[PDB]
């Protein structure tokens, strides 16, 4: 896996190029913002489990033929295996939060997801459902000012949703 | 989703060329119509309840067979479903409203729709009759702006053209 | 039914079935006037074998009714009909629309030619007439060449050819036919392999290394795995699917070796009990005891039937077993 | 023994390659040729299986029984039936499977410093 | 396909909500800087034959390589499909521009790309190389901050657009890496 | 002969469906771009006595190897031949102009422009030389408006994307 | 096909002769009532449903011989061509009225419309009559002289766009005459 | 894996043969050469690092972009392990070369090696002009007369690069 450090010098040593100063103004404007890229992740951390339970209650309320006898969550073990690959990819893309690129998210998560939930019969649709559901709750919550120095941190609550989108569009 | 964007983008697309001028020339008609087309949507957003409360009703009392033994409407469940077929009628104009073309309607009302009130039995007459009632008494100086009254009624009768 | 022996025939297990049956020729050169089962019949039979099984709504067919038109008067089928079929905003908005162009080009070689493509050869012969001319040209190289007029009569419906020899490919796109046509019942928003909206075959029909066969219907038949090729000069990851190789010691230690292919892995049934075992249910890590279902192995002679034993018990399925 | 005469370049290119997984990886160790002759040519069957316990199972012994009872498989089967019994116990496939390295299982308590 | 304005029509669809006035705001300031989206596409289009030869040439006089026998960009043919791939991009990546969201890109140009070039066996990274410096130039092209040419606009602020056209390029690479 | 009308006319016949609203709303952009693309068209009426004779001259001050013996520029009715290749180009620009769209450059200067340029032997770079002369020492409040000069200079150098 | 722009273009290209600013006014008198142009088509297309059925129906109720068995509109399959026939027409009718230029149904809808009738049977009496009835529909819907439906417009007068759309209508049946 | 008696042995029992008295000749002039046999891979295996390494040296030297930045041998580990394929290919030719024929050559080395360059995106092509370069550095060196009695072995040689002939075409 990658972080974003990582790749730049990955894209300089194949083609053997010595890093020229300007991707170094780059990577120093990344190093400016990390107690801001520190907080986001922070406050996800801290809101992990109200995002999760809420996102997947919020998620039966109006796709309630999940949970009617017969359903893709109608058991207490097919339940908690839907909370739980929940909890997975909030815990990746907070993984590629901090690394600043999706390679943790793509590589260890994402690969051959489609092909096991059309394995195990799970709809994929509502899957990504889900993942949008808890993309803004944790958008909305990382906008939320207590706890932080006033300024601007908008550009990374657009990255951190980026994220969500390539986990959504990976699962259908 | 045809709208004015989705039209050019696939025509430059199909023709294998980058935008060229008459591809910018079609947005500078979206954005000058945007300022009555907007106005219209957000006035049935907030106003929604009472013009599907007026239309239900209004087909049926011009079709008061309905309510028949034996009929599409013969209890309460299927009146009740009547007014969100309206309903659903209706949020879809305000999709195209905001849109600029018709795509959300061929797309989720229109495409398949003959298919399913034929064997479910439903009459396509009295679908229309509460659209041409909305239709007919827009009241264009109040209700809207002179201009959204045009856009508003221009995709109403296209449902009528469409259903019957 | 399923099997190779039973009927004294092999290829309509595969699911070729219905499309061993009919011919659709369409005798007449027009239409006589007074009378329309036999080309209602024809029409249909060419949006089935045209859109490959999607459901033109009436609402959506009354717009290909100047199509149909012309080939109700003196216009041909495959220069009339089912060229102009190919340019119309219904075939267009499925499968050019939200396809990339080779997921564009394959799409219009199982449609219109009945086949699969092999090799680069085939895809930048067609490529390039799109990137000079257009889409609207680049519908036309799939008729005029001389691939349809040699193959196709002038009255019949394309029908499906890729499996035999007579459609003089390869033996790779034999294997790679089956991918796309997965029996009568599969449409193109419908298999799995391609949801109207990628690459059905991307990495195995421009390398031309051969998939193999998993009949339709068959105990174990959604096997779908993904792509991570190895290797660091392409720099990708290693360990998502099992080789295909058998390359060193282990290839003729411990006899012949082979390539399972396994689908079904779920989180109970593991051990060696009935049923599933209760408490925690998962480790730290909470992942799973497999994190992805479709696994594959390869696996010597005399070790495959304990890893036969350890498969079923288990829980899983076996896809397919192939030699290597 | 991770110098360089050890080192198999083989198995790892199999490895990498998905030819093998990790436990044909620790079976072609355990069945390696420097593993035959710093390590089984030293000891007795006795010593062998509880080195081979340890180092695969990621367990200690139970008792004195448990090498005297597995002793006999090394002899009458060779290394080779010795280390594919071990391999397909209950117990390696339910704690390591067949694509994890295994490890020293439960050495320390969590509260306390020393452990085993 | 979908642009700015489909994208709050399937985010409401979902909801079965009515677009409302609340959510409307994000689109009449789609339309009151729509003339600065079309002043910046054609500042695009007006230079793309000179962006995609002078990425390609810096692309392979950062990497030498390439032009070597044996190399990925060797004969006439590899060459001429080299500045066909970068094109093509190009291509895409204003269309995306010009609809307003980044949907017509993943599903028509990115969707596959990845294994593609790894079956073909082209290098990854001089890809990402080429179109980081297209997305070099065009910045320099919506803000006149181009060197030997300047176009002619009325007077303001372009950054959002450029922040956008930025963030266009970094999903191809990403979709590739 | 690409333009706004003629692009959404040919999508809705292959659609198969009636005019809808985003037809009638790319045609308001026509009407509100008719206003400063019309008087660059006749602008350029007015004054292409002077333009083209400036831009032939600046491809030969360029490359003055295209005098020599055996080239494509010897002798004196090569020049005047140079001179009508580069007033045929401006007189479809004022067509393009006139139109709307880039029809009349891709349909009757642009197609086919390769396989004549190539096999007859002529560089095309010295045709685009003169264009670009052309585009640059336009001097937009003087020559045209500030609006029509963005429009007169983006089919400019829509021949010189299509030439190189 | 060609829009009233192009055909300007047409005339003036065997001139060899740039578009001047005399023959400039009649054009910019096409953008001045560009507006009228756009009110008049979509008080076409609101209601051509209603348009071709009374005119197929009228045409039926003035000749009952087309009903009688053996006639040309007699069975369900030729009603259905009927009501299939008249609506292509008032489509190409409102592409040309769009347009400003008949020059679209000159070449996709009347040429070898003549001998596809009377290789088929189909009467060349009632066609014209349903045309000329769909011709009288129309006048009366570009102006507000509609019996039942009135439509809003702006005040002012539609008379020109009524007359060129009467000439749209001549055409087709001159072309099946 | 079969040697040339286990061949002959498998033929004839594949059609329940006895071995035939010609047969029996066929076998003891292979039994005649067994001293010339084990010279040729013996002189192979005392050469064995001096055959790969100026192999692969004369190998760029002529082939130069593949030890400059981006080729498929510019790194310290993708150039190991060109020199570990080229002893592996060393390895099995001289396996098969006491065989006394190419099944073990085909069986483990062979099999699957051209899927696997391709998945990996090595040029088979270099492959095989590496082997071609290992195969006449041994076969002049077999024809070395140095401590061994001087007689003929030259179908010997022929038969030794055959085998060298068969990994190249194979790579490819
Ligand atoms: C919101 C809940 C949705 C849902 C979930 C669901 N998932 C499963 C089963 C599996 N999910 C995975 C996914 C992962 N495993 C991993 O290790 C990782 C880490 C990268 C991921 C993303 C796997 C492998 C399985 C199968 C293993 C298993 O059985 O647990 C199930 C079914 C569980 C069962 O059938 O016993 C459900 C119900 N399904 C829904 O309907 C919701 C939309
Ligand atoms: C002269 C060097 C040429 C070259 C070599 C090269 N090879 C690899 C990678 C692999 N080679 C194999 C081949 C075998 N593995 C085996 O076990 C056997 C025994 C029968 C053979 C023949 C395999 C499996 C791999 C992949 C595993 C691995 O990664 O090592 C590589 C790439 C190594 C890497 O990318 O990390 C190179 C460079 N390549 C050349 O360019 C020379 C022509
Ligand atoms: C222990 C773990 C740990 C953290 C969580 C961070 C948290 C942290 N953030 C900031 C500092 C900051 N943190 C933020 C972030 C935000 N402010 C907002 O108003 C938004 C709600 C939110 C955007 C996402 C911003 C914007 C600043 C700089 C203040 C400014 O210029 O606006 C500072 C002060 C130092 C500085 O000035 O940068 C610290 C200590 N650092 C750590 O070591
Ligand atoms: C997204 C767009 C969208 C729509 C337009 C509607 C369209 C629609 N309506 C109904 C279903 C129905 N629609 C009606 C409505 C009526 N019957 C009448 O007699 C009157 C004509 C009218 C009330 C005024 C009724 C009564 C049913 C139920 C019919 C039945 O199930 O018996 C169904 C079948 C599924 C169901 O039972 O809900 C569908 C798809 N639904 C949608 O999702
Ligand atoms: C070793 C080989 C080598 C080259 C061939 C050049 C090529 C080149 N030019 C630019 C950078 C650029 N290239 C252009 C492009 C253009 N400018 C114009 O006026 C024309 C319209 C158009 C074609 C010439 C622009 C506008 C920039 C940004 C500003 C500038 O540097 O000029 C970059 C980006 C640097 C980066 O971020 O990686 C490169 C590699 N530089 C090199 O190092
Ligand atoms: C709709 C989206 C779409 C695309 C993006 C392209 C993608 C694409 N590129 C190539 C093919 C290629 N693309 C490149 C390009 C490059 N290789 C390099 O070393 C450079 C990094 C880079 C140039 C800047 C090369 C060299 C080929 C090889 C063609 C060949 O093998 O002859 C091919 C297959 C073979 C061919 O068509 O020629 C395809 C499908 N095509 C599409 O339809
Ligand atoms: C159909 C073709 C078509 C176009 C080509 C554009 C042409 C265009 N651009 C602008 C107008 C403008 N364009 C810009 C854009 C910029 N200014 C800068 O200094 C930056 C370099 C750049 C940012 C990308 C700005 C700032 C305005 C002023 C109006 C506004 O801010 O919205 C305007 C409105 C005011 C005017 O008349 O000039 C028009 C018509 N619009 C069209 O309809
Ligand atoms: C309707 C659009 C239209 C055009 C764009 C031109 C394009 C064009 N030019 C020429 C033909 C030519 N065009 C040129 C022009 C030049 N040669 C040069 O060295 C310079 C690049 C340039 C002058 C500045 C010359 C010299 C010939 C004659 C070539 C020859 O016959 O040897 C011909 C061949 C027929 C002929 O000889 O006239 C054509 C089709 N003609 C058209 O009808
Ligand atoms: C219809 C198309 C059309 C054009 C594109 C221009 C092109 C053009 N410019 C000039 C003529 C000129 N062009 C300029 C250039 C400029 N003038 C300035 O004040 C600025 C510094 C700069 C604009 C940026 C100058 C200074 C002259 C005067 C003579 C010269 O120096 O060339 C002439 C000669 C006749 C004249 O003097 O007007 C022509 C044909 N004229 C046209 O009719
Ligand atoms: C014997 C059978 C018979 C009929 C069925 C009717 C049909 C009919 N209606 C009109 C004539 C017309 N028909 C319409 C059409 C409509 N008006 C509306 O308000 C609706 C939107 C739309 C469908 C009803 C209009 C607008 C006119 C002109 C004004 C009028 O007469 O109402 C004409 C034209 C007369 C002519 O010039 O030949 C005919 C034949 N009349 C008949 O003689
Ligand atoms: C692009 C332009 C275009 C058209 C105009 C139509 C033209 C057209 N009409 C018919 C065919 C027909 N058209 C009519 C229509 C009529 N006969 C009458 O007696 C009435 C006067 C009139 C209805 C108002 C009938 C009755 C048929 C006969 C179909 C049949 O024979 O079953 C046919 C051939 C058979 C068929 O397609 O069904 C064609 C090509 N199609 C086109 O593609
Ligand atoms: C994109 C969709 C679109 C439309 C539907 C039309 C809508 C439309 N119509 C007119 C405007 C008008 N429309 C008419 C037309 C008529 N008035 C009559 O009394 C006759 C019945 C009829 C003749 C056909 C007239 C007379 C005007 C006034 C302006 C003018 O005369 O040009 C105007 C300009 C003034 C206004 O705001 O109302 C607009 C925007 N234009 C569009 O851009
Ligand atoms: C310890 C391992 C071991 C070996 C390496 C061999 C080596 C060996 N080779 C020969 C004997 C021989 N060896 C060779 C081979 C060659 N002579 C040449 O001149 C060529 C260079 C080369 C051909 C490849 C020949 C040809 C003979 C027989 C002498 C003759 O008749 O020419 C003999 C004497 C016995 C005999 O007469 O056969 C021995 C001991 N035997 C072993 O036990």
């Amino acid at each position: 896996m990658l972080d974003a450090f990582a790749k730049v010098v990955a894209q300089a040593d194949a083609r053997g190029e010595f890093l020229s100063n300007t991707q170094i103004d780059a990577l120093s404007k990344m190093v400016k913002e990390g107690n801001q890229r520190l907080d986001i992740v922070n406050k996800v951390t801290s809101n992990a489990s109200a995002i999760v339970t809420n996102s997947a209650r919020a998620l039966f309320a109006e796709q309630p033929q999940l949970i009617q006898p017969g359903g893709n969550a109608y058991t207490s073990r097919r339940m908690a295996a839907c909370l739980r690959d929940m909890e997975i990819v909030l815990r990746y893309v907070s993984y590629a939060m901090i690394a600043g690129d999706s390679s943790v998210l793509d590589d260890r998560c994402l690969n051959g997801l489609r092909e096991t939930y059309q394995a195990l019969g799970t709809p994929g649709s509502s899957v990504a459902v889900a993942i949008q559901k808890m993309k803004d709750a944790s958008v909305a919550l990382a906008n939320d000012t207590t706890g932080t120095p006033i300024g601007d941190c908008s550009s990374l609550v657009a990255e951190l949703a980026g994220y969500f989108d390539r986990a959504a569009v990976s699962v259908v | 989703m045809k709208s004015v964007i989705t039209t050019v983008v696939s025509a430059a697309d199909a023709a294998g060329r980058f935008p060229s001028n008459s591809d910018l020339e079609s947005i500078q008609g979206n954005i000058q119509r945007s300022a009555a087309r907007l106005e219209a949507a957000e006035k049935l957003a907030g106003n929604h309840e009472a013009v599907v409360k007026e239309a239900g009703d209004a087909c049926f009392a011009k079709y008061a067979y309905l309510k028949n033994p034996g009929e599409a409407g013969e209890n309460q469940e299927k009146i009740n479903k009547c007014y969100r077929d309206v309903d659903h009628y209706m949020r879809l104009v305000n999709y195209c409203l905001v849109v600029g073309g018709t795509g959300p309607l061929d797309e989720w009302g229109i495409a398949g729709a003959r298919e399913v009130y034929r064997t479910l039995n439903l009459p396509t007459s009295a679908y229309v009759a509460s659209i041409a009632y909305t239709r007919d008494r827009l009241c264009v100086p109040r209700d809207m702006s002179a201009q959204a009254g045009v856009e508003f009624s221009a995709y109403l009768d296209y449902l009528i053209n469409a259903l019957s | 039914r399923l099997g190779t022996v039973s009927g004294n025939s092999s290829l309509d297990k595969l699911g070729l079935d219905k499309f061993l049956s009919e011919s659709n020729r369409a005798y007449t050169p027009r239409a006589q006037p007074g009378f329309s089962s036999e080309y209602e019949q024809i029409i249909s039979a060419t949006y089935k074998q045209l859109f490959g099984n999607a459901y033109i709504m009436d609402s959506e067919r009354a717009e290909m009714a100047k199509q149909e038109s012309m080939f109700r008067d003196g216009q041909l089928t495959l220069k009339d009909f089912c060229r102009a079929l190919a340019k119309t905003e219904q075939y267009k908005k499925r499968f050019f629309d939200s396809r990339p162009l080779y997921g564009a080009i394959e799409l219009n070689f199982k449609n219109i030619l009945g086949r699969t493509p092999d090799g680069l050869e085939h895809y930048r012969a067609k490529s390039a007439v799109y990137d000079t001319k257009g889409y609207e040209a680049f519908v036309d190289a799939f008729f005029d060449d001389g691939e349809y007029d040699e193959v196709y009569d002038d009255y019949t419906v394309p029908f499906y050819r890729g499996y035999k020899t007579e459609a003089n490919l390869s033996m790779a796109a034999f294997t790679h036919f089956f991918r796309m046509v997965r029996g009568s019942s599969t449409s193109d928003k419908a298999n799995p392999n391609s949801m109207q909206k990628d690459i059905p075959l991307n990495y195995y029909g421009i390398t031309k290394t051969p998939l193999a066969v998993i009949a339709p219907g068959a105990a174990g038949t959604a096997y779908t795995e993904s792509f991570s090729g190895t290797g660091s000069w392409q720099s990708g990851r290693a360990g998502l699917n099992a080789a295909r190789v058998a390359l060193g010691v282990p290839a003729t230690a411990n006899g012949k070796s082979f390539r399972v292919e396994v689908t079904g892995y779920t989180q109970p049934g593991f051990g060696i009990t009935a049923g599933t075992a209760v408490g925690k249910l998962y480790k730290a890590n909470k992942l799973s005891r497999y994190p992805r279902s479709n696994k594959s192995y390869v696996v010597g002679f005399d070790e495959l039937t304990p890893l036969y034993q350890r498969i079923t018990k288990n829980g899983g399925t076996i896809a397919s077993i192939t030699p290597l | 023994q991770i110098l360089k005469s050890t080192k198999q370049p083989f198995l790892e290119s199999q490895l990498r390659f998905n030819q093998i997984s990790i436990k044909d990886f620790i079976k072609g160790l355990v069945l390696s040729a420097p593993f035959r002759d710093l390590n089984y040519n030293v000891n007795n069957n006795y010593r062998f299986v509880e080195i081979c316990v340890q180092r695969v199972l990621g367990r200690d012994i139970y008792n004195e029984r448990e090498k005297i009872a597995w002793s006999i498989i090394i002899a009458t089967q060779g290394l080779e039936g010795f280390i594919d019994t071990l391999l397909n116990t209950q117990e390696y496939l339910s704690n390591f499977g067949d694509s994890i390295v295994p490890f020293q299982r439960r050495r320390i308590i969590p509260q306390r410093s020393k452990g085993e | 396909m979908l642009d700015a304005f489909s994208r709050v029509v399937v985010n409401s669809d979902a909801k079965a909500a009515y677009v409302g006035g609340s959510d409307l705001q994000a689109l009449k300031s789609f339309i009151a800087d729509g003339n600065k989206r079309l002043d910046a596409v054609n500042s695009i289009v007006s230079n793309a034959s000179c962006m995609v030869s002078d990425a390609v040439s810096g692309m392979i006089c950062e990497n030498p390589g390439l032009i070597s026998p044996g190399g990925n960009c060797y004969t006439n043919r590899r060459m001429a499909a080299c500045l066909r791939d970068g094109e093509i991009i190009l291509r895409y990546v204003s269309y995306a521009l010009l609809a307003g969201d980044a949907s017509v890109l993943e599903d028509r140009c990115l969707n596959g790309l990845k294994e593609t070039y790894i079956a073909l066996g082209v290098p990854t990274n001089s890809s990402i190389r080429a179109v980081s410096i297209m997305k070099a130039q065009a910045v320099a092209f919506i803000t006149n901050t181009a060197t030997e040419r300047k176009m002619s606009f009325a007077a303001g602020d372009c950054t959002s657009l450029a922040s956008e056209v930025a963030s266009y390029f970094d999903r191809v690479g990403a979709a590739i890496s």
